[PDB]
Formats: structure tokens, C-alpha cells, sequence
RNA sequence: CUGGGGGGAGUAUGGUCGCAAGGCUGAAACUUAAAGGAA
């Protein structure tokens, strides 16, 4: 077993384990994550 | 009342598409929509009616009711993250399933367990994960296992998943449909983890030899 | 070069933001564009325009827009002027000396409320970017910033320095603890927006889309998580928009409250709130056929303690409002509408009866204003300027005094001229109609019915005057002569398209006229022609213009760029693009090649006919610029717009290793300081209690920081990296290596960042003491020998600690797997056929190899 | 229902007669809009 994607549409699951939740995220870290997840398509 | 419309007899009255409503068990010769606006439709089977309700309003209270409770009761968890008292605050994000909120609760709370002083946590922390139900266990040991491929957030998941072993009972949590995908996840990372710390507490006795050799120094 | 500058701006009494209201009725601050201008009610003479020290159109002017002021906001007493502007600043004037003190950008968009608390010296703001800042006056500085709403601060109120209650954009309103500055209480107001918020100490009122408007009890010492703001019951309005300004009063000689909700169209929705008198004695009347039934329609308390009162209607859509009040019978109401106008209406009422059918206005401040965009502007000789509206409203204004002082009304008017004489104004409007006005007499000379049959859209006058065009859209243009001052139709060309443009050359030569189809003609005046076609500009095509030599010629459309075309052979010269919206209108200058282009995207751009380079980029207006016009003689240049204003311009480093030692040092430092006074407090406590140590002040950095020393220098400890870790632990030195130790001995005291830190405690210790051996265990000190053996001990202890749980969930998860196994795994005796099934239901995982 | 050049398979062409390339379109007298193409 390996850290995959979540299996919702609300979560946001890194590969370090730590589950995140969109309604929980504050919009700073929305965008981070959000330029993040950029870099790791364009990589 | 304009332009949308009912038909009959797939097996069901059927609404303009939207709405395939509950039918009956066989075919249908019937609709009497005909009350002062567009009341009480009669829906009928060779035997089996219905008496479907009202102009559709009663639904849309219903879905607007939840939005403010989940919004009402997503702060009362940043004011349980603020203030502590730890099992409210781990029970409403079990329901509200906030995952590094989930984390942070059972992190501060293990952490003024190793503060302060059979119980691991707080004692009405734990038999509040003593008392959750099926659902909420196996979507708490899904989230056990994803934390369990740290070797940092690890002891969080393994005491979570002690506290589970000695408050609810064993045949129960083999019986949950669910639950031998994921324990099978996350046996091998506590073996890794239990060579690791093995290996680190063997290790861990160059103090002693250090110890012997400061006293046979004088 | 002999650039331009402003001169003045004016046309505008209130703009797109809210009034203040200051007692002297009384005078009125409210927004011209960018700048606030100060109006007595009583006769309506502007006596004050507060305006920004720099002309917009100067050498450091910079290259945008200016900031349009959206919020006014007043402190009485100490006489200050809160303002706030469309980028999100906030100046703060004295109004005695009206400059400015105060500058406080801090937001990302546009503001939307002020309001000053504890009297003076604070302010708070709300923007539409959602978050609200409260700023300090006799510090300067953005002191706290409340930051959890998500769409727009729509409303707020506070008291002092315990409780803010903001609502904003999306359905939400917040209660604020203001010492914390952790939002306390969220509800959803309504499910869409919410628009309105105001509160009499008890009841608190809130509106959102549409006249659902909802009272709540708000108890401020209640303790209770959902609680401190509960929701009462809602009612309606006859307004079926969004209602978005509450405001409430409490007028003395009795005592009574009064508030109004203005509405997005047109109507002030005024109500009484009554008194617990009559809640008392009409509880009971409702309360009447006597009780389940009963209690569910006592619950069922917004018609029962609201009384609604004289609905104020208004002529135009509203925009703000704020009131005064005395006797109750004079509840005095100024108002400013969006086409820009102040009205102050006041509705009497003789306690019981609002005695009038509908509420009287006793002021109205217009005069110098239109109600409508000027759809074309013009100017004298040198001395009147002509303005022409909508609704009807010529006004001639005056360039040296800026005020209008004569006015008519024509109709849906699009273009007009003057007459060469002065003191005579030719005008065409939207429908088939032309018009003939002056200046000493009154309004019409004469209008002319059916002066064409369709729209008109552009006229011109010859440099005589006696012989003017008017081009119109039912695809003709006609001739018209002035006999003796009537006007006399004699030609008529028929074109097969809408022509929408006329233009005669400046010496009695060309007639330039721009069709819809893309093109324009010029014909000879003398012959009607048809000299030329100029072609290619590929949209429908706005204003032309005639050098003064008669020799090149300016052609402006919708497809964002002008073209130079030379009149002798119909060459074009230049296509240059500028304007990315639209050119509305393009003029020469008088005796230059020289010209203007004000555009459909708020800037007039100045530019040159040899080098064709833009001269300057004036920036001043803020929406559709429609027209201009340049001066006869001379060369001052008028702009009137969208935004109702008419403006006139004229001419002129450590690295890991270090960072730990150091951070080792101050930290044992502090460490034993604290351990030193802890022996002082034991021994003038054990001993004769006359002196003791006096006081060690904690570190400057670790207070700063908030952190003990074990957690700075453990923050710092995991900041080093885990390739250069075993360099950094090998540079530091022995007498380091021993305060490490004196670092772990006390952090594994604090058994909470002791078990969060394990194995790094571990790996670092483990690989000091490692390299460090052989020095070690020649140290002779009985204080590290029970260092190290109390670091052991512990230490261990956490190991096996942790180690215990995780062998507990190794055969505590094997023991339910094993029994969900044997409970129902399967059937098979024969090993060959078992052997296929666990091969069969294996997990698999495919590779990829090299061969 | 009479009228006929000269073999088959190829190859070359500084001759004669043709057909054919360019190069973002719009878009030139205009370094110019929208939109489209391409990458």
C-alpha cells in the first residue's frame, strides 16, 4: 500500500499522508496547494 | 403549470429530463394531475396507487437546512481548536471528516497525555473512540493507515489504532466489510517501524558503554 | 514641448459612493469622482470641492486611472474626514485645513464601509476583498486585521474593543472577539447575498436579496457556542430588490426608534419600531380565542414589534441616504440618487399619524449636474461651453466660473453647435426632431417636426455658419439654411446607407460624411461631387476631422484605432492603433497638426500629425468618454463623459553548525541563569529570608519569539538539514558537546517535545556522543556522569515506550486478520488445489525489468 | 466499314511550348481591428 489520491472530491492527499480537506483549507493555502499541484503536472 | 411535463408507464411516471419517481412493480394506465395549481398527481398501477405530493418546495428547505448546520457546526471545531477540550472536537470532525484537523486533535491531545502523568488519552477522549460506530472507525483507521507511511506521523496512528483494539471488541472489528483491506495496508509499517525503533534502542546503549568507561576512568 | 494639464472638473454633485451628513437643515460631504466636494443644503453653492493636492494630468501623475472615492465617512467632534477609495486607500483630512493626514492603503480591491470607534482613534474598514482591518490614528498602523469572510464586507457594527458583528457578500454574518481576533459565531444571514446590517442595542436587522428581512437577538453575555446571536422571525417589504442600507435612530422626548432600508430601485422603506408598552398591551389581542396552536402564532414577532411608516418614493434609482431627526415629526432625510442629484425630503408625523399621503422634499441640489451622460459637448469662442443630455437638459455652462447659467430641455439630444455668433445653440435629437435655442431668451426659437426620418446623429455648421448638414440614420443627409433666425431645408442626399457622421473642412471646402458601411466620402460642397471614398477602416465608423490647411484628415471607429488619410489623392498615411475599447470623438487642434482622441475606454490621448507619436496619455476621467472639444482660439480642450463629469486641459549569513552553537549558547545560557535563580529562591527560602538574587529578565530573542529555550533551540535543531547535520554536529567543539548534553538533559523533562522529537533527539545525541567518545570518557565530573545516566534512563524509556504500542498492534492487527481468516477464508483439504488459490489471490505487482 | 507511320525496352536534355514556387491570412496607399491558423 502506497499513499495514492483520495477517493473524494473534497480531499486533497499528498503522498506524505497528510489528508487535507478543501472545506478546511483557508485560501491561502488553496493557492499553494494549487500552484503546487502546477509544478507537479509540469514536472 | 407550463412547459414541463409527466409521462407514465416505463414503469413510472417520469417528470421534464429529471426525476424517474418510484413506480410500481408492473405497467400503468393513469394520471390525474388536475388539483388547483398542480396538486396531488394520482399515479396508478393495475392494483397500486400514488399519491404523489405537492408543488416540489418542500425539498429545497430541507437541502438549504443542512449548508447552515454544516456551517454552523464547522465553528464550533475552530473554537474547540482554540480553547482544547479535545473530544467534542475530535467527535465533530469525525462527522465533519477534516482530516489534518483530525491529525492536529489527536496530536495536542497526545501530547498533554504524555504531559500530564490502561488510558493513553484523556479517559472521556478515548471512550468517546470507544463509543463511534462503523462507519467512523473504518474511515478512522482508512485515515490510521495513510498516516501510518510516515515515520513521523506514526505513533499518532499506533496509538490510535491501540486505543481501538482495547475498546472495542475484536470479532466486531473483523466482522466491518472493510476492514481486512486495511489492516493488511498497515501491518508491515509497524514492522518496519518496530525494526526501526529496535534498531535505535540497540543502538541506544553507547550511553551505558560510555557509562562503564567513565568509571573505570577512576 | 508645451504639454497639457487640468484645469478644473466639475458636472458631478454625487458619484457612485454614500453621504455624510453634518449639522449646522445642514450641509451635505458627498462624492464628486476621486475627489469630495462639500454642499449647503440651505441655498446648494459649492463651498467646498476637497480635492487631491497634484492635477491629474501633471509630470508624476501616473499611468492609471485615479482612485475613485467610494466611501465618505465623518468624525463630528474632533472634525475629521475618513474617506476611501476604489484601490483600497484611506485618507483621513482635517476639515479645517483639508489636507491630509492620514494614508492607509492596506486592502487589495475597493473599500466598502468605514466607521470611527471610541470616539476618535480608531478606524475600521471593510472592503470588497473580505477583510476588515482596524487602524490606530496616533499610531499610524493597521493594528489588527479580522480575516474569515469570503466574498465582500457588506456591513458591520462594533463597540469599542470586545465585540465586532461583520456581514458580508456571500450569506454570512460573523461575530467578532476583537481581543482574540478569532471569529466567535457564524450563521447563514440569507441564502444569497446579504446586503443589509443595522442595530439597536437589542435587535439586530439584517436584509439580503430580496425582502426577506430578518430580525435577531443578539445576547452579548451569553456563553453558549450557537447562541450569542440567535435569529427571532423575518417579514417582508414591497420592495422586491435588494434592499442594502439599514439605519436606525433613537429621537428623544419620549424616547423612539426609528430605521429605514433603502432599496436598490428607486424607494426608502422607512419603519417604526414601537415600545414595550404596546408589545405588552398588544400581546394579548393576538394572543386572543383561548394552547399549542397559540404559542406557535405567537412565535409566528416581526409584523407584532415593527411598525412600517411613510414608504419615501424618489424620482431616480437611489444610491444613499442618511437622516436627522427632532420632535418626531420632523424625521428629515437626505438622499442621493445615482443620476446625480441630492434631495433632502422630511416626513412629518404627529405621533400617531405620519399626516401626509406621501412624504414632501424641501430641498434639491441639481443644478449643476445633467441626470444623464453628455452625449456632446461644445464650446464658445473662447467663453460659454454648451452641454447636451437626455433628458433635456442644455445647460450652458461657463468655462471662467464653472457653473451653469442657462438651461432648457430638448429631449434625447445626441448632437448640437452653437451658432458663430454666440449666444445661440443649434441642437438635433434622437428622434426626428431639430432644435433651435439661445441664451438671453427662453428655450425654443423654434424646433423642427420631422426634420428627418429617422435618428438624427451628426451636424455641422460652415465656418460662416449661415449653411449647417445634418447627416441622420433614415440613410439621408440634408442642407439647411438660416433666413431671416429660421431654418431653411432646400437639398437632400440620399445615401443607400445610414450615414452617421458630417464634418465640413474648416474653409467651406469638403464635406466628409461617415457612413455605416465601413467608409466614409468626401464630396466638394460647391458640387456635391463625390471626390473621394476612403475605405478599409472594416468597422462602422465614428468621427472625422479636417486639418486646418484642408489637406489631412482624422477617421475614428469602433475598431480601436484612428487612420491618417491625405485628402489630395485619398492616400492613407498612418493606421495607428491606439484605445482598446472604442474612439468615440477625435478633434484637431486649431492651428496645428496636432490632434485628440478621447476614447470609449476613460483616457484622451494627445497626439501629433508628422511623427505620429502619442504626445500624452491623460488620465483623469473613469467610464466612457463620449465626447470633446477644443477651443476656437488658443487650444484648451474640454472632455465631458459617462461619469456625468466635464473637465477642462490646458497648457503647462550563518550556516548550520554556527547557527546551533550559537543558538546553544544563549539557550544554556538561559537554561542555567534560570537554574541559578531557582537555587537563590531554595536557599533564601531554607535560609534566614533577608536577601536573595534580585531578577534574571528572560532573553530578548526567546521572548521575542515566544519559545523556551529547549523549544528555540530544537525549532533551530530541525531546521539544520540532513545532509549537512553530521557536519554541523562535527564543527562544534567539547565545551558545545557538553551544553548539548545539558540541552537534552532538560528536554527530556518536557516529556511532551521529548516524544515529538525522538528520533532526532536520538540520531543527534547518538552521533555526538559517538564522534565525541574518546574525549568523554576522560572527562572526570560526577554531574555529567549523572547527566549521561539520566539521558539513558529516560531516553530508554520513551524507546520501549513507543516500541511496546507498536508490538502490541503487530499481533493485535495479525490476531484480526487471522481470525477474519479462519472465519471465512476457504475450503481447501488438498494442498496442490490450496496452493492455486493463494497464487490465484496473491497480490501482484508487475516490474520493469532489463534482459 | 476509308484516312497509316515504322520495331520493342529505356536514358539524357543550357533547344521550343506550357504548368508549376514564394510565404501566417485579414492587410494595403495604412506595420491596422475582430476572428482564425500554427506551435
Amino acid at each position: 500500500y502506497n499513499v495514492g489520491k483520495a477517493e473524494k472530491d473534497g480531499e486533497i492527499r499528498l503522498k506524505n499522508g497528510v489528508a487535507m480537506s478543501k472545506e478546511e483549507l483557508t485560501r491561502e493555502d488553496k493557492n499553494r496547494l494549487r500552484r503546487a499541484l502546477k509544478r507537479k503536472r509540469s514536472k | 403549470n407550463k412547459q414541463k411535463q409527466l409521462i407514465s408507464c416505463g414503469a413510472d411516471g417520469l417528470i421534464k429530463c429529471l426525476k424517474t419517481l418510484d413506480g410500481h412493480n408492473n405497467r400503468l394506465w393513469a394520471l390525474s394531475t388536475m388539483n388547483d395549481g398542480d396538486m396531488i398527481v394520482s399515479a396508478d398501477a393495475d392494483g397500486v396507487f400514488q399519491f404523489w405530493k405537492d408543488c416540489t418546495e418542500q425539498e429545497i428547505e430541507e437541502e438549504q437546512e443542512k449548508a447552515k448546520l454544516q456551517v454552523e457546526q464547522e465553528q464550533s471545531l475552530q473554537n474547540y481548536m482554540s480553547k482544547g477540550d479535545w473530544t467534542n472536537a475530535f467527535l465533530l470532525a469525525m462527522t465533519l471528516d477534516h482530516p489534518m484537523r483530525l491529525f492536529n486533535v489527536l496530536k495536542r491531545a497526545l501530547g498533554e497525555s504524555r504531559s500530564r502523568q490502561e488510558v493513553i488519552f484523556n479517559e472521556e477522549l478515548d471512550q468517546a473512540i470507544s463509543i463511534l460506530n462503523d462507519e467512523q472507525l473504518i474511515l478512522l483507521m482508512k485515515r490510521c493507515r495513510d498516516w501510518n507511511t510516515n515515520a513521523k506521523t506514526h505513533t499518532i496512528a499506533q496509538r490510535t489504532i491501540r486505543c481501538i483494539l482495547m475498546h472495542h471488541n475484536i470479532a466486531k472489528l473483523s466482522e466491518i466489510p472493510g476492514m481486512v483491506k486495511i489492516v493488511d495496508a498497515i501491518i508491515p509499517y509497524t514492522q518496519r517501524h518496530f525494526t526501526r525503533v529496535d534498531n535505535l534502542v540497540e543502538q541506544s546503549y553507547i550511553l551505558d558503554y560510555a557509562l562503564v568507561e567513565m568509571d573505570k576512568l577512576f | 514641448y508645451q504639454r497639457f494639464e487640468q484645469a478644473a472638473a466639475f458636472g458631478v454633485i454625487a458619484s457612485n459612493a454614500n453621504c455624510v451628513w453634518i449639522p449646522a437643515p445642514g450641509q451635505l460631504i458627498t462624492s464628486a469622482l476621486e475627489d469630495v466636494n462639500i454642499w449647503d443644503i440651505k441655498t446648494g453653492d459649492l463651498v467646498s470641492k476637497l480635492s487631491d493636492g497634484l492635477p491629474p494630468g501633471a509630470s508624476d501623475a501616473r499611468g492609471a486611472k485615479p482612485a475613485e472615492c467610494t466611501y465618505l465617512e465623518a468624525h463630528k467632534d474632533t472634525d475629521l474626514l475618513a474617506v476611501g477609495y476604489a484601490d483600497g486607500v484611506i485618507k483621513v483630512w482635517d476639515l479645517m485645513s483639508k489636507t491630509v493626514l492620514l494614508n492607509f492603503n492596506g486592502h487589495k480591491a475597493a473599500i466598502t464601509l468605514l466607521q470611527f470607534d471610541g470616539t476618535g482613534t480608531r478606524l475600521i474598514s471593510g472592503s470588497k476583498d473580505s477583510n476588515i482591518i482596524v487602524w490606530d490614528l496616533v499610531g499610524e498602523v493597521g493594528l489588527y486585521k479580522l480575516r474569515s469572510h469570503k466574498d465582500s464586507i457588506t456591513g458591520f457594527w462594533c463597540q469599542g474593543e470586545d465585540w465586532l458583528i461583520s456581514t458580508s457578500k456571500d450569506g454570512m454574518i460573523k461575530l467578532w472577539d476583537l481581543k482574540t481576533h478569532q471569529c466567535i459565531e457564524t450563521h447563514i444571514a440569507h441564502t444569497g447575498e446579504c446586503w443589509g446590517l443595522a442595530v439597536k442595542d437589542d435587535l439586530l436587522i439584517t436584509t439580503g436579496t430580496d425582502s426577506q428581512v430578518k430580525i435577531w437577538k443578539l445576547d452579548i453575555e451569553n456563553d453558549k457556542m450557537g447562541g450569542k446571536l440567535t435569529e427571532m422571525g423575518i417579514f417582508e417589504k414591497q420592495s422586491k430588490q435588494r434592499g442594502l442600507k439599514i439605519e436606525f435612530i433613537t429621537n428623544s422626548s419620549d424616547k423612539t426608534s426609528f430605521f429605514y432600508i433603502q432599496n436598490a430601485d428607486k424607494t426608502i422603506e422607512t419603519f417604526r419600531i414601537r415600545k414595550e408598552e404596546e408589545i405588552a398591551r398588544g400581546l394579548k389581542k393576538r394572543e386572543k380565542r383561548l394552547l399549542t396552536e397559540e404559542e406557535i402564532a405567537k412565535s409566528i414577532y416581526s409584523s407584532f414589534i415593527l411598525h412600517p411608516f411613510q414608504t419615501i418614493r424618489s424620482l431616480y434609482k437611489i444610491k444613499s441616504a442618511s437622516w436627522t431627526t427632532v420632535s418626531s415629526s420632523k424625521l428629515e432625510l437626505v438622499l442621493t440618487t445615482s443620476s446625480n442629484t441630492i434631495e433632502y425630503y422630511s416626513i412629518p408625523y404627529e405621533k400617531r399619524d405620519p399626516t401626509s399621503p406621501a412624504p414632501l422634499k424641501t430641498h434639491t441640489i441639481e443644478l449643476q449636474g445633467q441626470r444623464t451622460d453628455v452625449r456632446s459637448i461644445d464650446i464658445s469662442d473662447d467663453n460659454k461651453l454648451l452641454a447636451t443630455a437626455s433628458n433635456g437638459s442644455l445647460k450652458i455652462w461657463n468655462i471662467k466660473t464653472h457653473k451653469c447659467i442657462r438651461t432648457f430641455e430638448c429631449g434625447y439630444a445626441l448632437t448640437c453647435k452653437f451658432l458663430p455668433g454666440g449666444l445661440l445653440v443649434i441642437l438635433g435629437t434622437r428622434n426626428g426632431e431639430l432644435q433651435l435655442f439661445d441664451l438671453a431668451s427662453s428655450s425654443l426659437l423654434d424646433t423642427i417636426e420631422d426634420a428627418h426620418d429617422a435618428a438624427i446623429w451628426s451636424l455641422d455648421l460652415t465656418s460662416d455658419g449661415k449653411r449647417l448638414v445634418t447627416g441622420s440614420a433614415d440613410k439621408t443627409v440634408k442642407f439647411w439654411d438660416f433666413k431671416v433666425l429660421k431654418l431653411h431645408h432646400d437639398t437632400t442626399l440620399e445615401l443607400t446607407d445610414d450615414i452617421l457622421c458630417v464634418r465640413v473642412s474648416p474653409d467651406d471646402r469638403y464635406l466628409a460624411i461617415s457612413l455605416l458601411d465601413n467608409t466614409v466620402k468626401v464630396f466638394f460642397l460647391d458640387s456635391m461631387k463625390f471626390y473621394l471614398s476612403l475605405y478599409g477602416h472594416k468597422l462602422p465608423v465614428l468621427s472625422i476631422d479636417i486639418s486646418f490647411d484642408s489637406k489631412m484628415i482624422i477617421t475614428s471607429s469602433a475598431d480601436k484605432n484612428i487612420k491618417i488619410w491625405g485628402l489630395d489623392f485619398g492616400d492613407c498615411h498612418k493606421s495607428l492603433f491606439a484605445h482598446q475599447d472604442s474612439i468615440m470623438n477625435v478633434k484637431f487642434l486649431p492651428q496645428s497638426h496636432n490632434f485628440f482622441s478621447c476614447s470609449k475606454d476613460a483616457v484622451v490621448k494627445y497626439w501629433d500629425g508628422e511623427k505620429f507619436e502619442c504626445i500624452q496619455k491623460l488620465y483623469a476621467h473613469q467610464s466612457e468618454v463620449w465626447a470633446l472639444a477644443v477651443a476656437t482660439d488658443g487650444g484648451f480642450v474640454v472632455s465631458s463623459s459617462h461619469d456625468h463629469s466635464i473637465r477642462i486641459w490646458e497648457e503647462t549569513s550563518l550556516k548550520a553548525g554556527e547557527r546551533l552553537m550559537e543558538a546553544l549558547d544563549l539557550g544554556i545560557a538561559e537554561i542555567e541563569g534560570l537554574e541559578a535563580y531557582n537555587r537563590d529562591m531554595k536557599l533564601w527560602q531554607r535560609k534566614k529570608l533577608g536577601e536573595a538574587p534580585i531578577k534574571p529578565q528572560g532573553n530578548a530573542v526567546l521572548i521575542a519569539v515566544n519559545k523556551t529555550p529547549e523549544q528555540y533551540i530544537m525549532d533551530t535543531l530541525l531546521r539544520i538539514r540532513m545532509s549537512q547535520l553530521e557536519d554541523a554536529l562535527m564543527v562544534m567543539p567539547f565545551s558545545y558537546v557538553l551544553k548539548f548534553l545539558k540541552f537534552i538533559d532538560t528536554v527530556m523533562q518536557n516529556k511532551t517535545l521529548l516524544h515529538s522529537h525522538l528520533p532526532l533527539i536520538c540520531k543527534n545525541l547518538f552521533f555526538i556522543i559517538k564522534f565525541n567518545h574518546k574525549e568523554l570518557v576522560s572527562q572526570k565530573n560526577e554531574e555529567l556522569k549523572l547527566q549521561i545516566n539520566r539521558v539513558k534512563t529516560e531516553l530508554r524509556s520513551a524507546l520501549k515506550s513507543t516500541e511496546d504500542d507498536l508490538g502490541f498492534n503487530v499481533q493485535g492487527l495479525k490476531f484480526v486478520k487471522q481470525q477474519w481468516n479462519l472465519r471465512h477464508n476457504y475450503e481447501f483439504v488438498d494442498e496442490y488445489d490450496q496452493q492455486e488459490k493463494e497464487s490465484n489471490s496473491a497480490r501482484k505487482r508487475v516490474f520493469g525489468t532489463v534482459i
